[PDB]
RNA sequence: UUUUUGAAAGAUUUUUUGUAUAAAAUUUUAGGAAUAGUUAAUAAUAAUUUAUAAUUUUGAUUAGAUUGUUUUGUUAAUGC
């Protein structure tokens, strides 16, 4: 890209010159805490809450935010789905994917989704546990998927969730991980209510990146 | 958005359309895009008067109790036929009769060889449900000349208004993928003797002169008098 | 509005609307001299 | 039940992750209350910032302020590691010895070919700095880390002489960074950051130990007082501890 | 379904014009920034001689395009007196550099300013190339996507003709032009192009190949378009205006007209605007085609 | 209608409003039909140009720890129909999903037959599409599949493209739409070099047309009850194709 | 958009509407009637405020007479004066600039001014509407044709920029030998 | 005119139910012991039950478990025909089946008449075919169906079956039977097998 | 057309049809109880016009 | 009691972006005092995390009257 192709040409001309000084870091401002709008945004790692008009040093990025897009099931009341998880993850650019996979268990907020120990990848051909992050040239950017150890088998349909829209619910199931808690009948609140998307969403076909009808 | 009329007009409120984008216009609301809808009201009323005097049997009349003269069973099975093809035969029941489920047949609704319009869909594929005139019929559309390059479904098949000239060549098999229609300036060359093309994207064909007459006796330029 | 025409196509239906948007072609062909006329304007 | 609905300490929205995307298309979820940690939460001591060239080489020789005997300093440094060792075994191999104690004013990249020629240049700025400067007095309080974890230290506080000593050891890096153009590690017109250095992780033991020292060993005195010390002597030193226990003494100053 | 879509993760419909493929000016060191310079120089050198005369760089408005103006010869050895400087001034670093970039500039200068054949542009370049290759290894440089476009303008250049003069429905060439060796010139160096793996095809390419087709009389040209760029190439109008260039010349009426609607209904498809010089080109004969080219409400309004 | 910004409604540790994850299954003729119209510009690539993994000599050898390690994502094409070592072969006769293919094999040779492979590991599924006969691109010389030795030989060439991925995995990890570079037909020029070029006379000019365009059959306006003013109704010309504001053909 | 939706007050889409340059004017006794004219949204609150974006005017309904004039013996003159005070220039930066939608009345109005060409419901019933046809419509473009080079000028200098920066009067903007 | 608001939102598109309002609220307490007396009333269950958090169409696996304990008619199974329509009706009528029916299966049921109790099943079973299941008949089925009503004797079935031919499913009649259930010929086909008419 | 909907409470006249509820909706209150199974030998009869047809067979 | 283009204005041949919840000033009643899902930090934590927490006499919490900050009346006029 012509940002990253060229900042990266520059970050790397910058250390093809020995003759420059260091920089002045009383003049080399971080990011403000505290800013105009309301929320606690996040801008980039070159970016300022407010105007810094100089053209600051590329400097290296030393943790990554890598985003490792998962496979959460879903319910809308009308069925499980499949649908993107990201978990960005801060992480160096040192480490081994093996402690990297540690780290996004120990990051993630939905144990939905390391309840079986899964795996990496990128554009398929999966990466071994020895080697590290620029061993294959993990950026922020490398488009990466994870794969669980049951992911070859959700075409499938034996351990495909058993939902109460199409399926019967037994008293087994109902002291089991999603379902416990999933709230089969309503409460008098509902009490757990999920999302709802209607049995005709979409049309008569499920969701394709091509034209169907 | 994308492509209303005429770009973005403001003299009136009608002057965008009944729907100023071919897209959604909502990204919450998929289905609101615009398809070319044919009436499902209309051509779903199936005239009961043909099935008055016929004395049905239902699929809970399986009882002896209620079984029928085989001779009123025949009048019942001319009459729900009859009653299915009051309007038209959806194309589940054009193309159960012809041969190899019909795929290859060109098809048409009846629109789609009146007017401007020429267009037929080079069938590609039909799947039927349990209950049959109903189920997947997919299809190389053709507008004009030009086909889809992959089979898409067919919309309103499931509907009754379609026709088919079943002729023999097209009579493609259960083994051999249909081999898609070649579009005619790109497939197949241009030849200004065995295709001409009806309309092109600049066409309309001049007043038909029964239209005028009746907008100008309407209008009062025609004198129209009692 | 979009107008009613009385020879519109009548869905013979109790349930939704005992007229339908369905033009006789000289509809979808007056409605020509009434869009055009506007889009001259 | 016990607070706000939605609380502002989990209000967040991330602005390296494209527009529509955690609407319609995809969620990022994540732990942003690390990566929006302050200097206060986790200790990032902003260490002046050596370039790429400067940053290739190890450091050479370094001006230190000299801690006297009988200090404060020493003997509440000897009770944290006490408690370093009383917590782990473990942590021993990475703290650093009492004797190898100095106060660190500076580090510099010299060249043997013209070793003590620009040494001698150096001390004469030196010397002609420190020379009116009386004794000085500086605090120690709560410690902080250098290469991300990779060290602690008990970095003495601007709070008693940090002005009159920056004004010297920035006076000294000016001098020594575009009159003699010798290599301290930052710009010539940087300050780098005095700095008593407790405990460090070596690249001999980023191997075993790691990268980043365990906080909780020593998170405890994070913001501990280590005391208030009066120092009278700027020495420069060359990087040889094994001499007798203190660097190699390679110039000294009197104050 | 209807055409192959131009996505994000991934593009498809090809490019419709070739980039030089590189870094910024900026970003150049210092030896490379020379040749930088006299490309940049050339380029203005062009650019002066378009704003100089603009009826002699639009190609075929009139003879004065094929009449090699005065006072470009002079011009010209001016640019080789840069170009032999900066081969001088740099030897065996001016081999290790990339000077495509200039290449294609040298190849257009020669190519506008002067009156060559595109034959005589692929001698030049090669001239250059071997030139340059016999400084320091035994090699050659293989001319970039950019520089081979020079080369397929140089040959539309060649096959262009006057056609609309002021009711001249004739096409007006050039005094003694043989496309039967224009022809086969660009079938060969176009050999050689698609031979070279490197070079990715853009449709500013194919549009010279496609006017050279027209302009050489082949009456194949269309079969060209579609075999090679109206399907897979985010293709423009000026395809289509040179191509009906070619439809008209057929003997019916009958073949002309209906190939032209054909056309119009590719536009329609593949998304593509027909331009005023598409509009026109089509009416100036229309009283004998009969092929309307006008949206009703567009007629309307241009009448009231 | 554009695209706004960020997600400011609701907690994201509970994905809402987002439109699903399409995962293209190997088991339903949606594989087939993603997969399916990727293949013919891979076919029309090894056509004209050579690209190296395409023509292979035999399947890939690699212990099935190291399997997953290679493969998915290779694509390439053997000279004859042969399954890799450690899958297993399921034809496959679904007029469904053979339906798609129309389009591969009126461009190229017709299709034979078409199976999914799966491995003994049940994770790595194979998409292998035999071909047959002589084909109907003009394949170049210096192609990849002119060195599959196929257009040398005669008729009753029957050579075998091979697609491998991981099962369940959306249309994205698809590495087959990477070899999108497109490549002209040269071999139509190649008229006007050899032997054509003295027998072939071009005309430059057009000829005297003294004969008006023949019209069309006289226009009988429609007779059904049509859907409207297809301006109006924001559908395009056909349904199909065609600009909004260009609503040619639409009965009128 | 609302589940029980208020009837005599729907417009078509949405809670902001897009502005629209309407003339209001409170309903009391006929002589004492006259019309806001202003800028503003569709769908507003009860009140003519809560979206008013510009006020633009006021019109008086009532022919009034040349009483701020001396009797002339001309005709025209005499006849009763109907006045209205626009916001020409806001009206311009509105209208055309941002896109607010004209209602009818308002154009019936503007349309007298002079800026907007009479309006669509200036209806006159004794002539009828037209009669399009391509073959004529073709036939005459055909006859009467403009060119490129006349057409894409008043394109630019209509739609876009058009102070022509007269190419002799740009000497003046190139400067002379203490800098030249 | 969309119900989009007035309803919740898993409830858009639906519609064929009546007065959907009752799942609305069905989670109020009352409403609760309400349907789960409606959900014991239509039975096929034991213990107490009520359709689920958010739906109105009534479980698929419910209704597929009422539908398949409906007790099947025709207790009282005798001649090849009620037996093959005992299993018909439990193949092609039990609830929500991917499989239509076959001219092959037709040609048994056909094939087993008796009476003309069996005529009308299998000619049940042909309007079934012909109209409900969208079949192609084979070839020869007018055979298959001429002959299995001279098997009762019936020929008015016959020459009605002839005269309104399009409607059945019946495409490929050979004048050998028409010009025969009229008389034009006294005969209709020589069976080649044993080389004798009828 | 509106004197359909006019039957209807949605409260504005809505073109949108909203099923007015009555407080005994379902027949496990409104005293329907289940269905009455026949005898299936009451179902299993021959019917008049197969009898008469049946005896019309030895003839 | 505060908030946006992503709806719409809204124009093209395609994937197209960074502008929003926050506040700040003013608050009544004769006899005037205690109030409470609590305050801050961690947190996309803790129905049992940490703590010398927060509101108040600069008039708090309870309760009472009361629609909140360009519209009048009087007056030469601060006012009322």
């Amino acid at each position: 890209g012509q940002y990253e192709r060229e900042a990266f040409e520059a970050r790397r001309r910058l250390e093809e010159s020995k003759n420059y000084p260091g920089p002045i870091r009383s003049a080399t401002p971080g990011d403000t805490r505290f800013y105009a709008g309301s929320l606690e945004s996040i801008l980039q790692d070159n970016d300022r809450h407010y105007w810094r008009a100089v053209i600051d040093d590329p400097q290296v990025q030393y943790v990554i935010p890598l985003r490792i897009r998962f496979k959460l099931f879903t319910w809308v009341t009308t069925g499980w789905e499949q649908r993107l998880h990201i978990v960005q993850t801060m992480a160096p650019r040192d480490i081994t994917i093996a402690r990297l996979i540690e780290l996004v268990t120990i990051e993630n907020q939905s144990p939905y989704l390391c309840s079986s120990t899964f795996t990496l990848a990128v554009d398929g051909k999966e990466l071994d546990p020895d080697k590290s992050l620029s061993d294959y040239g993990i950026t922020e950017h490398s488009r990466i998927d994870a794969i669980e150890k049951l992911d070859h088998l959700l075409h499938k349909d034996s351990e495909r969730p058993l939902d109460w829209t199409v399926d019967e619910m037994t008293t087994e199931c109902l002291k089991r991980s999603p379902y416990k808690e999933m709230g089969m009948q309503p409460q008098p609140n509902l009490a757990p209510r999920y999302e709802a998307r209607p049995k005709g969403y979409f049309g008569r076909n499920n969701y394709s990146g091509m034209k169907q009808e | 958005r994308r492509d209303a009329l005429n770009g973005g007009s403001s003299m009136t409120l009608g002057s965008k359309g009944m729907k100023l984008s071919p897209d959604p216009h909502r990204r919450r609301m998929p289905w609101t895009a615009a398809k070319e809808y044919v009436p499902g009201v209309v051509l779903n009323a199936k005239e009961k008067m043909v099935l008055d005097g016929v004395k049905l049997v239902d699929v809970e009349c399986v009882d002896r109790a209620s079984q029928v003269d085989p001779l009123e069973a025949l009048r019942a099975t001319v009459a729900t036929y009859e009653y299915n093809t009051s309007t038209g035969k959806n194309i589940f029941q054009l193309a159960s009769q012809v041969e190899f489920d019909g795929r290859g047949q060109r098809f048409y609704r009846k629109e789609w060889q009146e007017g401007t319009y020429d267009k037929y869909v080079t069938l590609s594929a039909i799947d039927f449900n349990r209950d049959g005139n109903k189920g997947t019929a997919y299809g190389y559309v053709t507008f004009h000349g030009e086909t889809t390059t992959r089979p898409v479904q067919i919309d309103f098949a499931d509907v009754p208004g379609w026709h088919m000239e079943f002729r023999v060549e097209r009579a493609v098999p259960f083994n051999a993928i249909v081999p898609p229609p070649p579009s005619i300036g790109t497939d197949v060359p241009v030849d200004p003797r065995s295709y001409r093309l009806r309309a092109y994207p600049f066409y309309d064909a001049p007043n038909p002169p029964e239209f005028v007459e009746r907008l100008l006796k309407d209008r009062g330029v025609i004198p129209d008098s009692p | 509005r979009q107008l009613r025409p009385y020879y519109n196509l009548p869905s013979k239906s109790d349930h939704g609307r005992k007229m339908t948007g369905f033009l006789t072609p000289y509809r979808h062909w007056m409605w020509k001299q009434n869009e055009l006329w506007r889009n001259v304007h | 039940e016990r607070g706000l609905y939605f609380p502002i300490n989990h209000r967040i929205v991330d602005r390296r992750i494209a527009s529509g995307v955690t609407v319609e298309e995809a969620d990022v979820q994540s732990r942003y209350r690390r990566e929006l940690r302050t200097s206060f939460a986790t200790g990032e001591t902003r260490q002046t910032i050596p370039p790429a060239w400067s940053a290739c080489e190890r450091p050479t020789h370094f001006l230190s302020l000299r801690l006297p005997v009988r200090n404060v300093l020493r003997t509440r440094v000897n009770e944290m590691h006490n408690q370093i060792l009383f917590s782990h075994q473990q942590h021993a191999p990475l703290l650093v010895p009492l004797e190898k104690l100095h106060i660190t004013l500076g580090v510099m990249a010299i060249s043997e070919r013209e070793e003590t020629e620009r040494l001698a240049s150096i001390y004469d700025c030196v010397s002609e700095v420190f020379s009116v400067i009386h004794p000085l007095q500086l605090r120690f309080r709560g410690l902080g880390t250098f290469g991300f974890g990779r060290v602690l230290f008990i970095r003495v506080v601007p709070e008693a002489d940090f002005g009159i000593l920056e004004t010297a050891v920035s006076k000294i890096r000016r001098r020594v960074g575009g009159e003699l153009k010798v290599d301290m590690k930052g710009n010539p017109h940087d300050s780098y950051v005095p700095h008593v250095t407790i405990a460090k992780i070596r690249s001999k033991q980023q191997t075993q130990f790691g990268s980043k020292i365990p906080i909780s060993m020593w998170v405890e005195y994070q913001h501990h007082d280590f005391g208030d010390v009066t120092f009278s002597q700027v020495d420069i030193c060359s990087m040889r501890g094994s001499k007798d226990g203190y660097y190699h003494t390679e110039g000294s100053v009197h104050l | 379904p209807w055409r192959v879509g131009n996505n994000g993760r991934a593009m498809a419909l090809g490019p419709s014009l070739t980039t030089e493929d590189e870094m910024q000016s900026r970003f150049f060191s210092n030896d490379q920034f020379l040749v930088h310079m006299l490309k940049e120089i050339l380029r203005i050198v062009l650019q002066e001689h378009r704003r100089r005369h603009p009826e002699a760089c639009s190609r075929g408005e009139g003879e004065a395009f094929f009449d090699q103006v005065v006072d470009a010869r002079e011009t010209l050895n001016f640019c080789n007196e840069l170009i032999e400087r900066l081969f001088a001034v740099l030897g065996q670093k001016m081999h290790g550099l990339n000077t495509s970039s200039l290449l294609s500039v040298i190849l257009e200068l020669y190519r506008v300013m002067g009156k060559e054949t595109g034959m005589a542009l692929l001698r030049r370049a090669n001239q250059f190339l071997e030139r340059k290759a016999a400084l320091e290894d035994g090699a050659k440089e293989s001319l970039t996507a950019p520089n081979y476009l020079q080369v397929l303008m140089g040959f539309a250049d060649e096959s262009a003709y006057v056609y609309d003069s002021k009711r001249k429905g004739l096409c007006r060439y050039r005094s003694g032009f043989d496309p039967r060796t224009t022809m086969q010139q660009l079938a060969a160096t176009v050999q050689e192009i698609a031979g070279n793996p490197h070079v990715t095809w853009a449709a500013d390419m194919h549009l010279q190949v496609v006017c050279t087709m027209v302009g050489c009389g082949t009456m194949k040209a269309n079969d060209y378009f579609v075999r090679n760029v109206l399907r897979q190439f985010c293709w423009d109008s000026r395809f289509l205006e040179a191509l009906y260039m070619e439809y008209r010349r057929h003997d019916d009426v009958d073949m002309w007209a209906e190939l032209t609607k054909r056309a119009l209904v590719w536009t329609a498809r593949y998304n593509v605007n027909a331009s005023e010089r598409l509009k026109r080109l089509i009416e100036d004969d229309y009283d004998t085609i009969q092929v309307h080219t006008r949206t009703f409400r567009e007629l309307a309004v241009f009448q009231f | 209608a554009k695209r706004f910004r960020y997600n400011t409604k609701y907690p994201s540790l509970v994905s809402y409003n987002k439109l699903p994850w399409e995962i293209l299954n190997h088991e339903t003729p949606e594989f087939h039909m993603h997969v399916a119209p990727h293949y013919e510009q891979i076919m029309t690539l090894a056509a004209s140009t050579h690209v190296p993994h395409i023509v292979g000599k035999k399947h890939l050898e690699m212990p099935p720890e190291h399997r997953l390690r290679l493969l998915p994502g290779m694509f390439y094409m053997l000279d004859g129909d042969s399954i890799p070592e450690g899958f297993t072969a399921n034809r496959v006769l679904d007029p469904t999903a053979l339906q798609y293919y129309g389009r591969l094999e009126s461009l190229v040779a017709p299709v034979q037959a078409v199976r999914m492979l799966i491995s003994d590991d049940l994770r790595i599924v194979c998409n292998s599409v035999t071909l047959q006969g002589p084909l109907q691109l003009p394949v170049a010389s210096y192609a990849s599949l002119a060195s599959l030795e196929v257009v040398t030989n005669k008729a009753s060439a029957s050579f075998t493209l091979f697609h491998f991925v991981r099962p369940n995995r959306p249309p994205s990890e698809l590495q087959l739409e990477k070899y999108y570079i497109h490549a002209p037909r040269a071999m139509a020029l190649a008229e006007f070099n050899s032997t054509s070029n003295t027998s072939w006379e071009p005309k430059l000019q057009a000829p005297k047309r003294s004969k008006r365009v023949t019209p069309l059959p006289a226009y009988r306006p429609p007779q059904s009850y049509l859907m409207g003013l297809a301006e109006r109704l924001a559908v395009v010309p056909g349904s199909s194709f065609g600009r909004r504001s260009l609503m040619w053909g639409h009965w009128f | 958009a609302r589940a029980i939706i208020k009837r005599r007050t729907p417009q078509l889409w949405g809670a902001p509407g897009a502005p629209i340059i309407r003339m209001r004017g409170h309903h009391v006794v006929w002589k004492f009637q006259s019309y806001d004219l202003f800028v503003e949204h569709t769908h507003k609150r009860r009140n003519s405020d809560a979206r008013l974006l510009h006020y633009l005017g006021k019109h008086c309904p009532h022919p009034q007479k040349s009483l701020w004039s001396p009797d002339t013996p001309v005709a025209q003159d005499r006849h009763l004066f109907m006045l209205t005070t626009v916001d020409v220039d806001a009206f311009k930066y509105w209208f055309g600039v941002k896109r607010c939608r004209l209602s009818m009345r308002p154009w019936a109005l503007l349309a007298k001014a002079g800026l907007l060409p009479p309006s669509l419901r200036q209806n006159s019933k004794i002539m009828p509407k037209p009669i399009f046809d391509k073959e004529q419509l073709m036939r005459y473009y055909l006859a009467n044709r403009k060119e490129e080079a006349t057409i894409e000028r008043e394109d630019y200098l209509n739609y876009k920029n058009s102070l022509v920066k007269s190419e002799e009067e740009r000497a003046a903007e190139r400067p002379v030998a203490p800098y030249l | 005119a969309s119900l989009r608001y007035r309803r919740p939102y898993w409830m858009l598109f639906l519609k064929d139910v009546d007065n959907w309002k009752i799942y609305t609220v069905i989670q109020q307490p009352d409403h609760q012991r309400t349907e789960m007396l409606y959900q014991a009333w239509l039975g096929g269950l034991d213990r107490p039950y009520t359709r689920p958090k958010c739906m109105a169409n009534q479980p698929l696996w419910l209704s597929k478990k009422r539908h398949i304990l409906r007790k099947d008619r025709l207790d009282g199974p005798e001649t090849p025909l009620e037996k093959y329509v005992l299993e018909w009706h439990k193949r092609f009528h039990s609830f929500q089946g991917t499989e239509r029916p076959t001219v092959d299966d037709l040609h048994t049921a056909l094939d087993l008449v008796e009476r003309p109790l069996d005529l009308s099943y299998a000619f049940q079973l042909l309007n079934q075919c012909r109209n409900v299941n969208n079949i192609r008949f084979a070839k020869d089925t007018f055979l298959v169906f001429l002959e299995a009503c001279l098997r009762v004797d019936r020929k008015d079935c016959a020459l009605y079956a002839t005269e309104n031919a399009e409607a059945l499913g019946f495409w490929h009649i050979e004048e050998d039977y028409r010009r025969y259930l009229r008389g034009e010929q006294s005969w209709y086909r020589l069976s080649p097998l044993d080389n004798m008419y009828y | 057309e509106w004197l359909y909907y006019k039957q209807f409470k949605t409260i504005d006249f809505s073109y949108r049809v909203i099923p007015e509820l009555p407080e005994k909706y379902r027949p496990h209150q409104n005293g329907i109880d289940q269905a009455p199974l026949p005898d299936y030998r009451e179902i299993n009869k021959m019917p008049e016009w197969a009898r008469k047809e049946e005896e019309r067979l030895k003839e």
